[PDB]
């Protein structure tokens, strides 16, 4: 749409009189073409780290042209087939694939990076290390990824407002994860079957290898304070897992926010101006290093037209021009109301609007309190009094209850007596029409300005309607000629109307608006609400709707459905290793990686937003990854060989470390950028970012040292008796 | 397996590449669209009734058309509340999953069982039937740098001549216009009116 | 002829908003505000239903009548209210009081 | 009629609203002598024709307000735009009993 | 829908007048429930005579 | 086929226990009723014009 607009308007351009410009206040299209934007620059950037980490590692130009160019491979793949699916590019879909890249710098890693040993066996045989290195890992691929898939998938299955959100990740990565078990079977075995094959530099692993291989087994021998660590790592999550709050998506600064000015009903157009101008002013001459235009507006309701309400669209400069928080929507808008609410005798405030959130998390709730019987609007209005007036006395837990501006003004009565008038010889359409046309405008008929059918409206010039005492102006011609004056058929009274009625679902209503703000939970407002509102005189009811029609209604338990994750993880990994004990070796990984999460997330101002699920489940999956490599290298190198006991966990462990440190390296140093972005879109990058390093660190050594001891303490504690 | 294309290459190095293309094809065309839809489907009939006032407007059109709603497929709720600006606007929120098209149709059959009964005043006015977001997409600022005209001209200019347009085109599912386009306007005065004896009837 | 009413101006707008619900026929109908016509004793006072019509269409009718501050305002005005004008009936003793 | 007469009474405002329609093109328009007003909207390339007849359509039912009562009682008719199809039997009388 | 029929019924009655009962006279919805109930028995009974 | 699974059951058995579990969900949302959608649809046009 926003393409057309601004091209249609083009068109125009060429032909408006003299001095005529479009001008372009507060437009939300470039935001989110810059947004996404800057996270293709991430994709394409990190493919670029992910290609120096395969160098420091494998230390060769073609043989590192080769898993470099796997995920480009794929990546592109997956936006065909996202495109089959009739879906689109955009944040989710693409953090998807970012939260995804390890996913496939890997699966090509693990490949390579074992027809690179094999290479250490042969000698020098290309051809024969690559397939002798693929069936002895073909099946395994395979599997893994027939295994991932239900540490994505069971979630965007729980749909809601969100659900959708969610669905967008599990499709992006279940895919894109199977095109690169196609990479692998296909460009990955060839090609690397194609092109393939510092005393104090290359010797740093090796040497520190065995110290490595040395290390292990050893533990939790002569003291078994290592099986203990874990219910400790453990115990660790579950803490700070409760102490770190939950949210659906992170603000961001879009580069634009607007300022409502709703004066209380009765204003003037003139004073509601005032209002608007200085708001016009403050931002112009204090933030004008950041305000970059604003276009004040003042009418316009946006519950509804009005003489007493405004709007004034703000908009920034290039987020690159505005560095730190200081300069940010938020803070930008924090002081900025601080200002107003002062030197303004309006409620007048400013405010970043959400993003994604068309209803998801305004945080609070509508409750619309409905007259459930043949009441009223005075009734009504007291009922909320009271219902209002409670909420007052609990403020005990966080709230802010109130209503939207229908307070009743003072309107101004004129009763027509049919009779005097009628005895007057005056007819009561003559009246009716000079009351309604002086005072009230109309619209006549259609004359034509230069081609262009336009309106013709009669109405009073301005100054011969402004105060009750004008209506003394207008007499109206009666039947016997004789002009006649209102006072004479008719007497006023001033008194209480209400400038705007509301309605919900038929029955008269009140929308009261309010939150439970810092402190308690969001379920306990309404019931609290519910609870008082059951008070209140007979005839009353109430309702929600909106954010409050959508929590009662879509929040399909996570754990419900991680669970039947579980079992399927594990039904897969048994599957796998044929085993209903050897898997335990593996799911026993996941909080080595939630470990780090849950952490950072809280070392970093954080929450539980989306973002934080994608990277917990890239990691807690992932993890689980070469996890099986490193328990699939036993019962192999252990029942199809001469070894056993620890023997197998030996060269197993050992074979695995290379790719391990490898991967983590190649993903983490690549996810660099997001963690400290500069601050367009930002928000969304610095909490995947986070995330992730610090859940991939904490889970790639935090591991590397503690698969092992699992596997044992596995089977052999299966061995017993 | 892989060992087919592992003796055989130059048959992957081409799935590889055909693979590539669908997603460069694929990206040429797909829908860069901000975030995914999320946001329940509204229509928001919406009349008005020339000066007009609330207690007016309401039991005289906002109750007419509602009573009239029924028969409206995926409907969660609907919220007239109306100004006494002389003005109305009701807004009916439809599930999710709702074809925006379909109510917006649905809605249209129904209000116009009601066209018949609403003041000739509200109809000759315009009532009229939507289907968008009610945050805004953009902004059009419309400027004059010579000041050789006024905001009154421009509020002009700007009807006659780029509404029209806006206001027709899909995806501009609503423009509102931040002033008005002119008119013949008939500033009376009564003294006169009085004087030769006439009445604005 | 009591609780139909009920029913209709009472439930039977939501009910037929609710999910699922189709149309929905109402068995009875909601009040009316009748008024009975009387031959002899129309005729009695000269009068035609044509009469009573007239009548009801003017003394019950509502009447839009604009505002005090008006639209546009004088470059000063403090000020700002509705005028409300005519209006309609909502009792019954009206009805009856009506003048013919 | 006449083309101003009708294209200021009628051609614009209908076309004045033709404005929420999904899918369109362009539209043009002619305002003849003869009191006849074809407004035809070609729309994008498939776009379902019976959905945006539809609007169109629905939409003209807001500008009749405004249409005037000539035209509104003659009505005004939308449909889906071929003017040269399949056959066109033709009934004629060889015996000059019956006129056109 | 009988389950939302019956549901915002429930919200209505809060506030009915003074005495004022919803009798359910004809629905046609115990015997869907029932030819379930039914089949889905004889289902399981099926399952067991084999 | 048999000679794997016969040979390789856990993982067979996997294949059985994922079958239920996956389905069997779907009985707990899954729609309910007597018949599905059998008639063909009408519409019905409606007047309605003075004695």
């Amino acid at each position: 749409t926003a393409a057309a607009i601004r091209a249609e308007l083009a068109k125009m351009e060429p032909f408006f009189p003299s001095g005529l410009k479009i001008v372009y206040p507060y437009d939300t299209t470039p935001f989110v073409k810059i947004s996404i934007h800057e996270v293709v620059k991430t994709l394409v950037e990190a493919i670029i780290l992910v290609f120096l980490v395969m160098y420091l590692f494998l230390q060769n130009f073609r043989a590192t042209l080769i898993p470099t160019i796997a995920v480009p491979v794929v990546l592109l793949g997956t936006f065909a087939v996202l495109a089959a699916f009739g879906f689109s590019i955009n944040t989710l879909t693409m953090f998807g694939m970012v939260l995804a890249i390890g996913l496939l710098v890997d699966d090509a890693i693990v490949v390579v990076e074992n027809v690179e040993r094999v290479m250490a066996e042969e000698g020098l045989p290309p051809k024969e290390a690559t397939r002798k290195s693929m069936g002895q890992i073909q099946g395994a691929l395979v599997g893994i990824a027939m295994v991932l898939s239900a540490v994505f998938v069971p979630m965007a299955f729980f749909g809601g407002s969100t659900g959708a959100i969610y669905r967008q990740f599990s499709i992006t990565i279940v895919s894109a994860m199977a095109l690169s078990v196609l990479v692998a079977l296909i460009l990955t075995p060839a090609l690397c079957a194609t092109m393939l094959k510092f005393g104090w530099f290359n010797r740093m692993f090796e040497k520190s290898t065995h110290h490595y291989t040395d290390s292990v087994g050893g533990i939790l021998r002569s003291t078994g304070r290592y099986l203990v660590l874990y219910l400790i790592i453990v115990v660790g999550m579950a803490y700070l897992f409760v102490r770190l709050p939950s949210s659906f998506l992170p603000d961001e600064d879009q580069g634009v926010f607007m300022t409502m000015v709703q004066l209380p009903a009765g204003a003037t157009q003139e004073r509601t101006q005032k209002v608007l101008n200085e708001v016009t002013h403050y931002y112009l001459t204090k933030e004008k290093n950041n305000v970059e235009s604003v276009f004040a507006v003042n009418g316009f309701g946006f519950a509804g037209r009005g003489q007493n309400t405004g709007i004034a669209f703000v908009s920034l400069k290039d987020w690159a021009d505005r560095p730190g928080e200081e300069n940010k929507v938020e803070a930008i808008t924090m002081r900025a109301t601080r200002a107003f609410s002062q030197i303004k005798d309006a409620m007048v405030f400013a405010f970043n609007l959400p993003a994604i959130v068309e209803l998801g998390t305004a945080t609070g709730f509508d409750f619309e309190l409905i007259d459930q019987a043949g009441l009223g609007h005075e009734k009504l209005t007291q009922a909320r009094n009271q219902l209002l007036a409670e909420a007052a006395k609990h403020p005990d837990m966080l709230t802010s209850v109130r209503p939207n501006g229908l307070e009743d003004t003072p309107q101004f009565k004129i009763d027509i007596d049919q009779e005097k008038a009628q005895a007057l010889g005056v007819s009561i359409n003559d009246i009716n029409t000079t009351l309604g046309a002086a005072w009230g405008g109309s619209y006549v008929n259609d004359f034509i300005d230069r081609g262009r059918v336009k309106k013709v409206y009669v109405m009073s010039e301005a100054k011969y309607r402004m105060l009750p005492d004008d209506i003394g102006d207008w007499y109206v011609r009666a039947a016997d000629g004789q002009m006649v004056p209102f006072s004479a058929f008719s007497s006023s009274r001033w008194e209480y109307g209400s400038p705007r009625l509301e309605r919900y679902n038929g029955l008269p209503s009140m929308e009261i608006l309010g939150q439970a703000a810092p402190g308690k939970s969001t379920g306990e407002a309404m019931e609290l609400m519910e609870q008082l509102a059951s008070k209140l005189p007979t005839g009353v009811g109430y309702d929600w709707t909106g954010m409050s029609y959508q929590e009662r209604l879509s929040g399909n338990q996570a754990p419900s459905l991680y669970a039947i994750s579980l079992i399927v993880v594990f039904l897969c990994l048994a599957a796998l290793y044929e085993s209903w004990s050897i898997p335990f070796s593996v799911m026993l990984v996941v909080p080595l990686g939630v470990i780090g999460a849950l952490l950072a997330a809280t070392f970093r101002g954080l929450t539980n937003d989306v973002y934080f699920q994608v990277g917990l489940l890239t990691t807690i999956g992932l993890s689980a990854k070469n996890a099986i490599l490193i328990v699939e290298f036993a019962k192999d190198l252990m029942d199809k060989e001469g070894k056993g006991l620890i023997e197998a966990t030996l060269d197993a462990v050992r074979m695995r470390l290379r790719p391990i440190l490898m991967t983590s390296l190649a993903f983490i140093l690549g996810v660099m950028p997001l963690v400290i972005s500069t601050g367009a879109g930002s928000g969304a990058q610095n909490a995947v970012g986070t995330g992730v390093m610090g859940g991939m660190v904490t889970a790639t050594v935090l591991a590397i040292f503690f698969v092992p001891v699992f596997f044992v303490v596995v089977r052999r504690r299966f061995s017993r008796k | 397996m892989p060992n087919f294309f592992i003796d055989r290459p130059i048959f992957a190095w081409v799935i590889a590449i055909i693979i590539m293309l669908a997603g460069g094809l694929a990206i040429l065309k797909l829908p860069v669209a901000q975030y995914p839809t999320i946001a329940p489907p509204a229509v928001t009939i919406s009349a008005s009734y020339p000066g007009a006032d609330a207690k007016t407007v309401q039991d005289t059109v906002t109750q007419v058309i509602e009573q009239n709603m029924n028969g409206i497929d995926n409907l969660m709720y609907m919220s007239s509340n109306s100004d006494s600006t002389g003005t109305v606007q009701i807004t009916l929120t439809f599930e999710s999953g709702t074809d925006a098209d379909i109510a917006q149709v649905q809605v249209q059959n129904k209000l116009q069982l009601a066209m018949p009964l609403l003041p000739q005043e509200v109809q000759q006015q315009g009532v009229s039937v939507e289907k968008s977001s009610s945050s805004f997409l953009m902004v059009v600022g419309v400027i004059n740098t010579d000041g050789t005209m006024t905001q009154e001209d421009i509020s002009d200019y700007v009807a006659a001549n780029m509404k029209d347009a806006i206001s027709r085109t899909s995806g501009v599912g609503d423009v509102q216009l931040f002033g008005s386009q002119y008119a013949m306007r008939i500033w009376m005065n009564p003294n006169e009116l009085n004087k030769f004896q006439l009445t604005p009837v | 002829e009591d609780i139909s009413d009920y029913v209709a101006a009472n439930m039977k707008d939501a009910i037929s908003r609710t999910s699922g619900v189709g149309d929905v026929q109402l068995f009875g109908s909601q009040y009316a505000m009748r008024i009975w016509m009387n031959p002899n004793e129309l005729n009695k006072f000269q009068l035609t239903p044509v009469d009573v019509i007239t009548a009801i269409k003017a003394q019950n009718a509502q009447v839009a009548a604009g505002q005090l501050g008006g639209t546009p305002p004088v470059k000063g005005q403090q000020l700002n209210a509705s005028i409300i004008a005519q209006t309609r009936l909502t009792s019954t003793e009206e009805f009856g009081k009506i003048l013919l």
